[PDB]
């Protein structure tokens, strides 16, 4: 004909999915199933569900659940329905016409890829399957074998040191902060300032306040006081309904709190020292290239300024002579995807497919 | 398997493959040390060691104007090779005009960079992009059906609706003398090209005489006086119940047979069954469909393509013709249209 590879990359807010080969995921949408919301004591056994954009627009009248917590799938019924919906909506062909390739999340528990893989052979009928690891991908994209990376998506921060191709899985390192938290930070912080942002239709919004108009500060406290001075770093936001509104130092003090968790009540280390105790974590004898590789990936990274801070932060951290690089594709929403579509494409690839047959001859493995 | 792989290496020596749209390609062998700027290659080194066995060590290089997909495949290829050589070798990232001192000591001449090289194996997308500019015409007495007709103000009559689909926008419009049955069926199908075709991420604007958006107007140039229009003959309704057939390609039986299933409008949602293709000829209107059944076996599907696309020319149908092909599941409006009470399976 001759087949082509599907690559699907699930994430915890986005699902990026598309054909190998392609620079870029032919459709990327929102990781939630949603139903007609109710109020009150309860009565039937129900009906429909609506998936992903759809969802979107119909939120006001549906309650949106999301399938993927934290870059692990938790909820099994409303996952197979965003692969659903992947396979005959937003790619539209026959998932047993392809093989397809899936990604999960670092340190994923043996159990979830083996569902994961009954679920593709069993319901949906693939030809072949595989899974990689998000990380690795990521890595892969930027031309590297070696090197740590930092994804950051909408529910999971990561470190993933990766050595001669694979992941150092002792040294690996999971935060639960991640976009969804830095947007729920700027509802708060802009309703403190007298703006009413609760609602999860104002969620919406201050997504696209926090994705246009916040950046990472060089250094927090100068910045602070710049903001104290002049209204100089101010930017002014319409919303649809709206009327402006004004924003300051909640540009910039948003997307600290991936550096100062505490600004959320989270214990944690900043992104900066998980990344840097990942690395020490690591066989001393590698550690001098993983600081000159430290590769950036997810949305949640894209802030303006990040990677200068990352290099402020880690080169304070790290041995005084120390060689350091941080890495920040401009394409980096969509690494992990990339990633998948390379591998996909591969003339060699082909021999590392899981087939139908196979499976039907063992436990997943 | 692969035969790269079987070739590599299998004693001392040097070895050199390119990278090309997604391969990897052996260099011409006098031709080690001349690499392209716009190209990604794998070096394996083999050394004897005094002990028996041999010291691997791989080096891919990446040029300053190498596109993504080499420089990825280029770096994985090294996995790949030192997982073959059960991780015996040691890896070396060479970045152009960078390359390391051992990686230099491979060629006694010293490298000779060269312009140009192979293109990219990437196809190229920009996400969630929709390019869309169509008109249809829906009209009927009683059974109304979606029609394609050129994009201009020439094709509107004030007594049919009209869908303008922009891709992210469709205009939803109707005249003031379409009856309440065109009404609907042009509310159907424009949900159904907002929500099915295009995912929810498209907006429906419901427009009439005097109305009209600025981007309707944007598209269609200053609104001229709109003819008519003549009410829906239940003459002109038994016409659309004829304007498209319904066949099923089945080799079931033993044999690949294409047998007309229905030529009367609607059919049977019913009459789609998963153990076989259809194909739903709509091509006076520039569409044919192919339904795959998911349990269709694969020579139905090839068989069901190819009669699909016979169609066009021995029915002299207007190319450029559309051959869209639908998974079970995955049906269309413009397809869904031609059906009595469409029910989607899962609500
Ligand atoms: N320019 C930007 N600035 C800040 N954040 C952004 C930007 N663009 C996208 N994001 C954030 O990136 C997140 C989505 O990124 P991504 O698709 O990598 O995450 P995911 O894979 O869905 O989730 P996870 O990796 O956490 O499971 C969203 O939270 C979004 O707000
Ligand atoms: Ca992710
Ligand atoms: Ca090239
Ligand atoms: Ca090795
Ligand atoms: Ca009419
Ligand atoms: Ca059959």
């Amino acid at each position: 004909d001759e087949t082509t590879a599907l690559v699907c990359d699930n994430g915890s807010g986005l699902v990026k999915a598309g054909f190998a080969g392609d620079d870029a995921p032919r459709a990327v949408f929102p990781s939630i199933v949603g139903r007609p919301r109710h109020q009150g004591v309860m009565v039937g056994m129900q009906k429909d569900s609506y998936v992903g954009d759809e969802a979107q627009s119909k939120r006001g009248i549906l309650t949106l659940k999301y399938p993927i917590e934290h870059g692990i799938i938790t909820n099994w019924d409303d996952m197979e329905k965003i692969w659903h919906h992947t396979f005959y909506n937003e790619l539209r062909v026959a998932p047993e016409e392809h093989p397809t390739l899936l990604t999960e999340a670092p340190l994923n528990p043996k159990a979830n890829r083996e569902k994961m893989t009954q679920i593709m052979f069993e319901t949906f009928n693939v030809p072949a399957m595989y899974v990689a690891i998000q990380a690795v991908l990521s890595l892969y994209a930027s031309g590297r074998t070696t090197g740590i990376v930092l994804d950051s998506g909408d529910g999971v921060t990561h470190n993933v040191p990766i050595y001669e191709g694979y992941a150092l899985p002792h040294a690996i390192m999971r935060l639960d902060l991640a976009g969804r938290d830095l947007t729920d930070y700027l509802m708060k912080i802009l309703t403190e300032r007298g703006y009413s942002f609760v609602t999860t239709a104002e969620r919406e919004i201050v997504r696209d306040i926090k994705e246009k108009l916040c950046y990472v500060a060089l250094d927090f406290e100068n910045e602070m006081a710049t903001a104290a001075s002049s209204s100089s770093l101010e930017k002014s936001y319409e919303l649809p309904d709206g009327q402006v509104i004004t924003i300051g130092n909640e540009r910039f003090r948003c997307p600290e709190t991936l550096f100062q968790p505490s600004f959320i009540g989270m214990e944690s280390a900043g992104i900066h020292e998980t990344t840097y105790n990942s690395i020490m974590k690591c066989d001393i004898d590698i550690r001098k290239d993983l600081y000159a590789n430290n590769v950036m990936s997810g949305g949640t990274t894209m802030y303006p300024g990040i990677a200068d801070r990352m290099q402020k932060e880690i080169t304070a951290l790290a041995p005084s002579t120390m060689k350091i690089k941080i890495i920040a594709p401009p394409e980096r929403k969509y690494s992990v995807w990339i990633g998948g579509s390379i591998l996909a494409s591969l003339s060699t690839f082909q021999q590392m497919w899981i087939t139908k047959q196979e499976y039907d001859e063992a436990g997943p493995s | 398997e692969h035969p790269e792989f079987l070739k590599a290496g299998k004693e001392p020596g040097l070895q050199i493959w390119r990278v090309e749209k997604f391969d990897l390609v052996p260099v011409p062998t006098n031709l080690y040390g001349d690499f392209f700027t716009g190209d990604a290659y794998v070096i394996l080194k083999t050394v004897q060691l005094r002990n028996g066995n041999l010291q691997y060590d791989l080096h891919y290089w990446l040029g300053n104007e190498c596109s993504q997909d080499e420089s990825g495949a280029a770096a994985i290829f090294t996995v790949q090779l030192d997982d073959y050589l059960n991780g015996r070798a040691v890896q070396h990232r060479e970045v152009q005009g960078f390359e390391s001192a051992t990686f230099l000591g491979y060629f006694k001449s010293g490298l000779k960079y060269k312009k140009g090289g192979v293109a990219s194996g990437f196809k190229h997308v920009v996400p969630n992009e929709v390019v869309v500019q169509r008109l249809f015409q829906v009209k009927g007495r009683r059974v109304v059906r979606a029609t394609e007709v050129p994009v201009s103000w020439e094709s509107f009559n004030n007594g049919d609706c009209f869908i303008l689909d922009l891709g992210n926008n469709i205009h939803q419009w109707c005249g003031s003398n379409s009856n309440r049955y065109e009404r609907l069926k042009a509310t159907q199908v424009s949900k159904g090209i907002r929500d099915n075709e295009r995912s929810g991420r498209a907006r429906v604007h419901v427009s009439e005489e005097g109305t009209e958006p600025e981007a309707m107007l944007q598209v269609l140039g200053p609104k001229p006086a709109l003819p008519a229009g003549t009410e829906d003959t239940a003459k002109e309704d038994a016409a659309n119940r004829k304007l498209a057939k319904l066949y099923k390609v089945s080799n079931g039986a033993g044999t690949m047979s294409v047998s007309l299933v229905a030529d009367e409008n609607p059919f049977a949602q019913g009459a789609l069954k998963s153990e076989d293709c259809f194909i739903l000829d709509h091509g006076k209107d520039g569409k044919i469909f192919v339904w795959k059944g998911k349990q269709a076996n694969t020579e139905e599907r090839k068989a069901a393509l190819k009669t699909a696309s016979d169609f066009i020319t021995k029915m002299d149908y207007p190319k450029q013709t559309q051959v869209s092909v639908l998974p079970e599941g995955g049906e269309t409006p413009l397809f869904k249209q031609f059906f009595k009470n469409w029910r989607d399976p899962d609500q």
